[PDB]
């Protein structure tokens, strides 16, 4: 087994209540079987896009998670990740 | 120089459950795509049929469409064969290809891994274990080589049919391949270290590093190439700095689709 | 049934040739062999074709395939009366021992022999033990006779039967008739159309 | 490269235990059992890859597998029904796509023993007048009285078995076709040239190989057990 590692970044340069695009990209698990979810203050987003699942030279899988969001003062956006490598699922916030 | 991979993907939980999935790159740009709940392989680029006439197509998706059944019951008979020396959960990746270099020059490979360890691969007319591999798998291996059918088709797969496909896709899809995406940048703190920001730039090579003006900062460090969906690329650099000195420390970007003029930010 | 065979069924005379058909949907078809059985025994293998389209023989056999088509035959040529038996195809899957071979349910052929030199006559026979009980056999006739069960239940009559003495390239029809008695010979074989040639010795 | 079945032909009951065997020497590691009946193509019952490995097949009901060593491949009925009378072969093969067949076992499942009954053998020697006409000689064998119908026919000339000059009903027949379990009669004819037939030194036997009950079968009637067994007729020439 593999630990995932998930990183949060944008498409844009982030600018309050200003429409943009979130990435959730979960790199270096194994097996394949994972579960991402893309949060807003807790709470699951719907319509979230998957890239295909993919691996790389080191056989290591990878898969690219986003959807739009808008960036305000208030709000904060997460992704939670559950993989059988993690006895709890991990999440890590989005910071500027 | 491009590669071109299709890498294959096959899960098994058990005597009966499985899927495989597989997706098809050149170079960093996808191509085609296979899930499993599908019957037929989507094309990702218009170009993705390459200089290949319908009727070749149709006839090597349906190669490939009967591979994915006979893969799936063989490994489960593989299984099967070897027990209880291997039990299910079971992963295997394949990865096929070839490396295209200038001219006529070409360079094919089909590597198999088995839960996540490379341990097979075609080479020459038959199947053959890496250094590494457990000697168990000298019994599929020779039973995979025990069927001459399946090794022709391999070879005429991997030394005629992929350089033959590839180079008529590099010829399809010359636009895309050579687009020129520029990149954004800002910048940001946290509680010091500086972020520069770098996102939406094709191709993947660029520059990025730290200045006070002439000055290369060293201690920026740049992390690794993060995808975005719309296939351009985001990365970032970070500088260590002590807190009350961000005074003149610019960001310096160069890159092919900017053509000479850098993007200079400053805090 | 991912294996079909025609006909079921076929009767063809000494000498003449017969083809027989396959056609399948097994996918993918590494290869296809053709088996010989005769009736009560195992299958001996006749040719195994494995090519897009291929051809093969093996004495009075060939065999074509064509794998686009899903198809084949068997051809035999100038037939035998040995060569009465069910013939049938197998599909294999694989190149390998991972494959699994699909069975058709075989086609059945009969050859009927020539009957060069017909002498029909049916003779009385004595039990080696007892000079009681007897048969009475009717042979030497050529295949267009027919051999019928008699009134009586209490007379036995069986089917006719051809014996090849190799050694001496002759083959002969017979057929056995006893019952438990006033039953005589001359008079056993009544419910049949037998030749009005048939020898009855006194 | 050859492959062993034992037994060639047993006839048992409802709710016994039947185990048929395979034996190969070829040092195979994958074995193969299937049943053929008419209007199918051989179908597959179970497996193996090798020692203690076993795998079903396409109708495993009913059958239980046992692959205790390289050699061996059994089948096993725990509780045999009617409807598994049926031929049933073995295969092996190593890892190529061939499968070397075994010369098949056929199997009877009745619902009851009570009718078992060996044959009555006699074997009627060649018509004088035959020999007059023809220069050849027929004897005829007549097996009677048995049940079921699972027997073996054969004609040994000096103890060693005779193939050319023989004929044998393809079927037997029903001694009295009205009754529930009828017994059967079958005929062969084995046919010679006159002086062979005429020479005193040449032993002529038939031999019906009947299959009935085992030793190890209940029998509870007053006549005798009608068990598995070879009864014959037997006569020399003459001239
Ligand atoms: C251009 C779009 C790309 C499409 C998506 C990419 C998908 C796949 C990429 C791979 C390309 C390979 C294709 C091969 C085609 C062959 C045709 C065929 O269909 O081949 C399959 C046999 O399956 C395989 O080939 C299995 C692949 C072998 C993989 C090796 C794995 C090593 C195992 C190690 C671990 C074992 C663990 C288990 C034990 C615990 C069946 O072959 C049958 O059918 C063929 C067509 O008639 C005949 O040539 C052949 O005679 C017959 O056997
Ligand atoms: C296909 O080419 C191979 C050699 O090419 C290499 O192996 C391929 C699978 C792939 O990895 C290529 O990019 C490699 O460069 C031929 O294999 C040789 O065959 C000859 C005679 O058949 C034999 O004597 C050699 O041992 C083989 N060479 C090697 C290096 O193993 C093969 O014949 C080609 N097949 C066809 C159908 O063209
Ligand atoms: C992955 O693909 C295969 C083929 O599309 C699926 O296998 C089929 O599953 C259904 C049951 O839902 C069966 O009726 C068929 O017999 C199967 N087809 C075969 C074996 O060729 C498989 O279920 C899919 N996997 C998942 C996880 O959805
Ligand atoms: C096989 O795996 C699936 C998914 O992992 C699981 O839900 C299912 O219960 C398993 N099948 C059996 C028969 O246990």
């Amino acid at each position: 087994q593999k630990t995932p590692q998930i990183q949060v970044y944008s498409r844009h340069p982030p600018e309050n209540g200003k429409p943009n695009i979130l990435n959730c990209y979960v790199t270096q698990f194994h097996p394949p079987h994972i579960e991402i979810q893309m949060l807003k203050n807790g709470k699951k987003i719907p319509k979230v896009e998957m890239s295909d699942m993919s691996f790389s030279k080191d056989w290591s899988f990878y898969i690219l998670a986003h959807t739009e969001f808008t960036p305000t003062e208030t709000d904060t956006y997460a992704c939670r990740v559950k993989h059988a490598s993690m006895a709890e699922p991990k999440t890590v916030y989005w910071d500027r | 120089n491009y590669t071109f991979r299709c890498l294959q993907m096959s899960s098994f939980a058990n005597r009966s459950w499985s899927r495989t999935d597989s997706v098809v790159w050149l170079g960093d740009l996808q191509t085609h795509r296979w899930s499993n709940d599908s019957a037929t392989i989507s094309f990702t680029k218009p170009w993705s049929q390459g200089k290949l006439s319908n009727q070749q197509w149709e006839k090597l998706q349906h190669m490939f469409q009967v591979y994915r059944v006979s893969f799936t019951r063989d490994i489960q008979e593989l299984v099967k064969m070897m027990s209880p020396k291997e039990d299910y959960p079971i992963e295997i990746q394949l990865s096929a290809g070839c490396e295209m270099y200038p001219g006529n020059a070409s360079e094919s490979f089909l590597h198999v891994a088995f839960q996540g360890k490379y341990v097979v691969r075609f080479w020459g007319t038959s199947w053959q274990t890496v250094p590494g591999a457990p000697s168990w798998l000298d019994l599929p291996i020779k039973v995979l080589n025990a069927d001459q059918g399946t090794s022709a088709t391999v070879q005429m797969l991997l030394n005629d049919t992929c350089p033959l496909f590839v180079r008529g896709l590099l010829e399809a899809g010359k636009s895309d391949l050579e687009k020129q995406e520029k990149p954004v940048a800002w910048l940001s703190s946290v509680p010091r270290q500086l972020v520069c920001h770098v996102s939406g730039f094709y191709p993947k090579p660029v520059w990025v590093m730290w200045m006070r003006g002439d000055q290369e900062q060293q201690g920026t460090h740049r992390g690794d190439f993060l995808p975005n969906a719309d296939e351009t690329w985001y990365l970032q650099a970070t500088l260590d700095v002590e807190a009350g000195e961000e005074a003149g420390l610019a960001c310096r970007v160069k890159h092919s689709s900017l053509g000479g003029q850098d993007i200079i930010l400053y805090w | 049934t991912q294996v079909e065979q025609s006909p079921q069924s076929l009767v063809v005379r000494q000498g003449e040739n017969c083809v027989l058909q396959c056609n399948y949907s097994v996918t993918p078809d590494n290869h296809l062999r053709w088996f010989k059985q005769d009736t009560g025994k195992g299958l001996v293998s006749l040719t195994v074709l494995v090519d897009q389209k291929d051809k093969t023989s093996n004495g009075r056999y060939s065999a074509t395939l064509d794998k686009d088509a899903k198809h084949s035959t068997l051809h035999i040529t100038a037939t035998l009366l040995d060569d009465t038996a069910t013939y049938i195809c197998v599909v294999g899957d694989r190149g390998s021992a991972l494959g699994r071979l699909h069975f058709g349910a075989g086609t059945q052929l009969i050859v009927i022999p020539d009957i060069q030199n017909p002498d029909p006559a049916v003779y009385q026979l004595r039990d080696s033990k007892s000079s009681d009980k007897s048969v009475c056999l009717f042979t030497d006739f050529d295949s267009q006779t027919n051999v019928s069960q008699s009134k009586d239940s209490d007379v036995y009559i069986t089917d006719k039967c051809v014996l090849d003495m190799r050694s001496m390239d002759f083959k002969s029809n017979s057929a056995v008739a006893w019952s438990n008695k006033d039953f005589a010979c001359a008079n056993a074989f009544n419910n049949s159309i037998i030749p009005e040639d048939t020898f009855f010795p006194s | 490269a050859a492959v062993t079945q034992s037994p060639r032909n047993k006839v048992a009951v409802t709710g016994g235990k039947v185990t048929l065997s395979c034996n190969q020497t070829n040092n195979h590691n994958n074995m193969y059992w299937y049943r053929q009946d008419t209007g199918h193509g051989l179908r597959l019952i179970h497996y193996s890859y090798g020692a203690g490995s076993t795998e079903k097949g396409d109708i495993p009901d009913g059958y239980k597998a046992s692959r205790p060593s390289q050699e061996n491949f059994s089948l096993i009925l725990e509780l045999a029904t009617p409807s598994q009378t049926s031929v049933y072969f073995c295969a092996s093969g190593d890892e190529g796509y061939t499968q070397y067949f075994g010369p098949g076992t056929r199997l009877l499942v009745l619902e009851d023993l009570r009718n078992v009954t060996p044959p009555k053998v006699s074997l009627f020697e060649p018509s004088k007048a035959e020999i007059s006409h023809t220069q050849k000689a027929t004897l005829v064998c007549l097996a009677t009285g048995f049940y079921p119908d699972h027997v073996e026919l054969s004609w040994w000339v000096n103890g060693k078995e005779v193939h050319s000059g023989v004929c044998t009903d393809p079927q037997p027949l029903k001694e009295q076709p009205a009754l529930n379990d009828s017994r059967y009669s079958l005929s062969s004819r084995l046919r010679v040239s006159a002086t062979f037939w005429q020479n005193p030194r040449n032993h002529f036997r038939c031999q019906v190989q009947f299959y009935g009950l085992s030793e190890n079968d209940e029998w509870t009637q007053d006549r005798a057990k009608p068990v598995t067994q070879i009864v014959s007729a037997e006569a020399w020439g003459r001239a």
